[PDB]
């Protein structure tokens, strides 16, 4: 076949809830999976682990790095310049890789449940809606009260560019199912989202049902002469 | 008149909502909402003494009164985070229409000691203002 | 309170078993409990308001509920609740040492990077 | 590599609205150049064509044929099985495909703008929301008033299944930015989901101002000589 070089970012969950920003490097397209060759520009802790050359496309062996590390240097932006100087070809080849620039941060949205799904009182749905982000990464979490509840009980959509209003930017979505009767009783709900362009790296919405739009509204003005104070 | 969500005091405005669980129709009620702002008749614009005249025009945003932007508190798996409440809280920088029982307003006049003169310091309310 | 600073500091122990009581743990005048031995002790830092207590070696029977107390004239009581959970210290030390008759001993100390900044 | 044969079932958007069912028995992997036959267990009176072969990953081609029966025999509960046939393996494939039972209604929801993207005078968002419907095939398109706006105008998520008790039901999700002065003036718009198990194939939402407005307002102007306020 064709030998190829890639190098990837570290993974968003655990940049943000952690800082164990592990790297990768891969090359793919090899049947000789022993003689190989990596190696980055910074090695201190130089123990770059490999590991079982697995197979790809009809059964090709592809080989791998790990290079550990934590998110100081990556967030500070350095580079990493991973090289392959293999003899399964007389020629290197080589890639590098960098925290992304010209960065934009989303904005949260959280929606109440239709009106005729209230109807029913059987289950009602919570849309949380984040838009507008220039990497394509994001986390997406719920919480109850102040308890978080488990990842098998939402399903979260991928990351997708929109229409082209001059620069490319992202979006997202999630939706979560709670029971009829205890959004009337008072609970509440929050969407958590964390991406890594925002400023303290994490926000948060939180909708309940008195928190929505009313049916009446009453409005009164008192004029006081007597003080400016405001007791 | 059960829960307050907006106890505003830069412009003496207070929101409060309640469910009211009304009687006919007994599988569906009402949400209500109160709003009460009292108006002051005699403040200035600026809180300083000879600014303009006394304000005429007195504008209320109730997307401004609801605003949260102070950090807050999340755990998350086994964790303490900080994160924020707010998508528009860009940067005090606010006009008040009222006072505050629990806060000073000071002035600087000068005035005359035969000689030179001095800043002579001046409390706009004098209940807030003892050193305590 | 800020103003009462001059004071000596409590630990308790809530039993609640028969009546309601409080054992003592630790003292701020230099007195500890006979079995809480090495894994105890009460800081006056951060100070200005607030002292510090720091339990470690924990077990599943540790969990209760536990006051903290002052000599004061009013006093505050506070109260907390320790919650023992699942997994593992992000400290890893080993066993405990010997020593040979007069040498040179080291031990380790491990930590992540989540306490780097630190 | 390892020859493989699998066929699909007919595009929705050429079953509803258009006239094409199109099955196609398609074996990619061969060994061989192109030599391949295929049969079909129905003789409706088409010729099943055939296309030229394709390119692949490092020397395997990709053969298909199209059967034109675009008739629709397929929803009156036929089974058309396929057969192949090539000098290869020599143990000639087969593939069966119908149409699924089980079939459940979409439930679907358009949810007006959050009230912060209106406070602001920029484009406001649109969310619609499907749920619960039994195979994973829709189809989602807008409009504004009559006029089918263009699909390079909105985006769409793919369709995934949600965490349920046992039945299995899926999801899926669109949004939708307009103009607030098109949304001020009191233009409509809407949403509109076909699917299979809808009688007549499709549903409509529309939304626009005045969707959550109050039914009572109060207003009360306290003069002067009566401020009897409490803290
Ligand atoms: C509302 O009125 C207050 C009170 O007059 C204004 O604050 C004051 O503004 C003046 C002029 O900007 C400041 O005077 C400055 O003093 C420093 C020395 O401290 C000197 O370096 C400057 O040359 C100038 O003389 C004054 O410090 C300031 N603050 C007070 C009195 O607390 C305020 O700007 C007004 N706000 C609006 C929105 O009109
Ligand atoms: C990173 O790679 C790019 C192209 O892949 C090239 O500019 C160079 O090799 C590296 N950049 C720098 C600044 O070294
Ligand atoms: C104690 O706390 C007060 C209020 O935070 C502060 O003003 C004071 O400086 C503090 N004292 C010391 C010694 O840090
Ligand atoms: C530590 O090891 C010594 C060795 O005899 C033992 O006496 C001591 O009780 C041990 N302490 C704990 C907490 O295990
Ligand atoms: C239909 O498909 C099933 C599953 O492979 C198979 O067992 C059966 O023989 C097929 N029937 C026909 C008529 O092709």
């Amino acid at each position: 076949c064709h030998p190829r070089l890639s190098l990837h970012r570290p993974a968003l969950e655990d940049l943000l809830l952690g800082s164990e920003a592990n790297l990768t490097c891969t090359l793919t397209g090899l049947r000789d999976a022993s003689g190989a060759t990596f190696t980055w520009t910074p090695s201190s802790g130089k123990s770059a682990v490999q590991g079982p050359p697995e197979r790809d496309l009809c059964g090709c062996y592809s080989v791998s790095s790990v290079l550990p590390g934590c998110a100081q240097p990556w967030n500070h932006g350095e580079t990493f310049t991973c090289t392959a100087a293999h003899p399964e070809l007389k020629t290197p080849l080589t890639a590098n890789i960098t925290k992304s620039g010209n960065t934009f941060r989303p904005e949260v949205h959280l929606l109440p449940p239709p009106s005729e799904e209230l109807a029913l009182n059987e289950l009602v749905t919570l849309t949380c809606l984040a838009r507008g982000f220039s990497p394509k990464d994001v986390l997406v979490r719920w919480l109850q009260g102040s308890q978080e509840l488990p990842r098998e009980k939402y399903l979260t959509w991928a990351s997708r560019q929109e229409p082209s209003q001059g620069t490319t930017t992202y979006a997202v979505t999630s939706i979560l199912r709670v029971a009829a009767e205890d959004w009337k009783k008072g609970e509440t709900f929050s969407c958590m989202v964390g991406h890594e362009a925002l400023p303290l790296a994490f926000t948060q919405k939180t909708i309940d049902r008195l928190a929505g739009k009313p049916t009446h509204i009453n409005v009164s003005v008192v004029m006081a002469e007597a003080d400016g104070t405001c007791y | 008149e059960r829960i307050v969500l907006v106890d505003n005091k830069c412009k003496c405005a207070r929101i409060t909502s309640r469910i009211i669980r009304s009687s006919e129709d007994p599988n569906e009620d009402i949400v209500e909402r109160n709003i009460r702002i009292i108006v002051p008749l005699n403040n200035r614009e600026n809180i300083s003494d000879p600014t303009s005249p006394l304000r005429t025009r007195f504008v209320y945003h109730l997307s401004d009164l609801c605003k949260k932007c102070d950090p807050t508190e999340v755990e998350l798996d086994n964790q303490i985070v900080t994160a924020t409440q707010s998508n528009i809280c860009d940067e005090a920088t606010e006009t008040c229409y009222t006072y505050d029982r629990n806060k000073c307003y000071t002035a600087v006049v000068p005035l005359v000691y035969g000689g030179e003169t001095k800043m002579v310091e001046t409390a706009l309310t004098p209940d807030a203002c003892y050193p305590d | 309170n800020r103003k009462e600073s001059k004071s000596i500091k409590y630990w308790c122990l809530w039993e609640g078993a028969q009546n309601g009581r409080c054992p003592l743990l630790v003292d701020s005048e230099g007195w500890v409990k006979a079995q809480y031995e090495g894994r105890l002790s009460l800081l006056e830092e951060p100070g200005n308001g607030t002292f510090t207590v720091i339990l470690n070696q924990l077990t599943s029977r540790d969990a209760g509920f536990y006051w903290c107390l002052t000599n004061g004239d009013t006093l505050w009581r506070t109260t907390v609740e320790i919650k023992i959970i699942e997994g593992e210290p992000n400290l890893k030390v080993p066993g405990n040492v010997t020593a040979v008759l007069g040498e040179t001993l080291k031990v380790p100390c491990h930590f992540p990077c989540k306490f780097s900044s630190y």
